């Protein structure tokens, strides 16, 4: 029996889609921050590491279970400062991000979770990372006076800038870095001061003549 | 089933600022959840500090959240709504020390132990995934140090496959079982709601829950939660021919509050209405369209009104409401029962 049939459907998808906000403090203090998204759906959205810290992010399969990696069942990928990691479809069970063991002491990020945990569809999961490296002209200050309200890790291997703005000219006072076993004093001018650092590094003290705008940030 | 509670070996430091997520372990179905900041509050200057007065010591957790599957909330207070929300529902009984305003002996200490309750009705926490309790702690009281942990007890009922059945087994998707009553007691803040003498509009209840009651306080920059400011409460059903279930003075609804919770005033800038009591039943806006019942408040000044309600959804309501008057009996008198065990 040939069959010609014609037939125009209407229909329509109403299926729950409950969207997903949290940021946890990730860092020496706070090595495992732990977001449940269940097994039986699907999430799709950002993992964001807006901070200075490396984490290693394993998204596993199996629940109740893991806190390492558990082969075939969970992958890991490495993330660091700025870098997204991107879902798509990705049915996972539990998302658990470790501060690195191998970050220089100090450095923090607050992980964020922006996404929608929807059922899992008949279409590809995915993962990828957005944003790969900002060229990190990391902001470490900004502020006003002749001293520091607290004292600051600088996160990279890179060169520290002091900018300095007044009124004036010339010789504006001094900064104190430190390092390990090492401690270090320089002279600061009007504008920039630019000093190479290593990851780590501490800014102790900073001592002005006179008030001015201050600037820290590090080129890396 | 076999209802048996415990307290979880594990507990939560609570330090100042911070995000403590709980996992609550899924054994059976979860009735009710109690968290407890236990310890002492220390001062170690030389002059005595007396404690921040009400809302304190409550928002010592600035707010809770307990979802499953990490994104459908069960829970959504502040410590300072959940707080009130309990002393309410308990004659002002609820474990609270030290009361708003107690001296911390110049470099000696006092005792803290705050409690709260979320109530599951009968919880499917081996159905879901994930069932987790995120306390974010607000800021220690000033001069005086919180050196406490939360204790969570938490009660299973061994509702087993057997009974599962006998009350509709599962959902047209199997999640849960049909007869599941999900608490669903959120907290919607608004702000700068102006100084009117006429009640002007507050917000709306927004559908898709059951509404019990709903617990509104407002907050002066001035005095907190201590102020007199809302005079004239509203509750305006404004779908369908526009209609005043409630438009009593404060101090009437203060009143209906002595009458009903046997209990002074949590504050001047507090209260609860009942719904059963202005309705047949509880307020449904499950199917409602959005902005079908607002509330309104007649403030002194102008504040934030923060309004707390204690809802519940049924996650296969339809099925419930399409069941045969045979079967649909049965089913909505479990329905009927965990409805109400979700109080507080």
């Amino acid at each position: 029996e040939v069959f010609k049939e014609v037939k125009e459907k209407f229909e329509r998808y109403k299926f729950d889609v409950v969207y997903v906000d949290r940021e946890y403090p990730v860092s020496s203090n706070n090595l495992n921050v732990f977001f449940e998204i269940g097994e039986r759906n699907s999430f799709s959205g950002l993992l964001i590491n807006e901070g200075q810290a490396v984490i290693d992010v394993l998204l596993l399969k199996k629940s109740h279970e893991g806190l390492s990696p558990i082969p075939g069942e969970g992958t890991g990928i490495q993330l660091s400062a700025g870098q997204i990691l991107k879902f798509y479809n990705v049915p996972i069970a539990e998302i658990i991000v470790e501060y690195d063991p191998s970050n220089v002491s100090g450095v923090s990020s607050n992980v964020k979770l922006k996404g929608t945990i929807h059922p899992l569809f008949e279409v590809p999961s995915q993962i990828s990372i957005e944003n790969f490296q900002p060229t990190e002209n990391y902001l470490i200050y900004s502020g006003f006076g002749t001293s520091l309200p607290q004292t600051y890790t600088i996160p990279a291997n890179g060169y520290l800038i002091i900018s300095i703005t007044n009124t004036s000219t010339g010789n504006i006072g001094q900064i104190t870095l430190t390092i390990g076993s090492t401690t270090m004093t320089f002279n600061l001018q009007t504008g920039e001061n630019k000093i190479p650092v290593i990851a780590g590094t501490q800014i102790t003290n900073l001592t002005l003549t006179s008030s001015s705008a201050i600037l820290i940030y590090e080129e890396v | 089933g076999e209802i048996y509670t415990e307290t979880l070996q594990q507990t939560y430091a609570w330090t100042a600022g911070t995000n403590i997520p709980i996992k609550i372990p899924r054994n059976n179905f979860i009735r009710k959840i109690r968290v407890q900041l236990i310890g002492s509050i220390s001062n170690s200057g030389t002059a005595a500090v007396t404690l921040p007065s009400a809302p304190f010591p409550y928002n010592l957790v600035q707010t809770f959240n307990l979802s499953y599957e990490g994104s459908k909330t069960l829970y959504s207070v502040s410590g300072t709504g959940l707080g009130i929300l309990m002393y309410y529902t308990t004659k002002g009984q609820n474990p609270a020390y030290p009361a708003p305003g107690t001296s911390v002996p110049a470099s000696g200490s006092v005792n803290l132990n705050v409690m709260w309750e979320f109530d599951l009705a009968r919880f499917p926490a081996t159905m879901v995934q994930n069932i987790i309790l995120s306390i974010l702690t607000g800021q220690a009281p000033s001069g005086v140090s919180i050196n406490a942990s939360f204790y969570i007890t938490i009660t299973y009922e061994r509702v087993t496959a057997q009974e599962i059945l006998s009350e509709g087994g599962l959902g047209a998707d199997g999640e849960m079982p049909l007869a599941t009553v999900l608490p669903k007691v959120i907290e919607i803040p608004t702000f700068n709601v102006p100084a009117s003498s006429a009640p002007i509009h507050v917000a709306y209840l927004q559908p898709g829950q059951i509404y019990k009651r709903q617990l509104v306080y407002v907050i002066n920059s001035t005095s907190g939660i201590n102020n007199t400011d809302p005079t004239e409460y509203e509750l305006k059903i404004v779908r369908g021919v526009p209609t005043d279930k409630i438009k009593v003075s404060w101090a009437a609804l203060q009143a209906e509050n002595q009458a009903e919770y046997q209990v002074a005033p949590y504050s001047g800038a507090s209260a609860i209405i009942d719904f059963r009591k202005y309705f047949n039943g509880d307020l449904d806006l499950t199917h409602a369209p959005s902005d079908s019942i607002e509330y309104d408040l007649a403030l002194q000044n102008q504040d934030n009104v923060y309004s707390l309600y204690v809802s519940y959804v049924l996650p296969y309501y339809d099925q419930l409401a399409a069941l045969p008057a045979q079967v649909a009996a049965i089913v909505q008198q479990y329905v009927a029962r965990q409805k109400r065990r979700i109080k507080r």
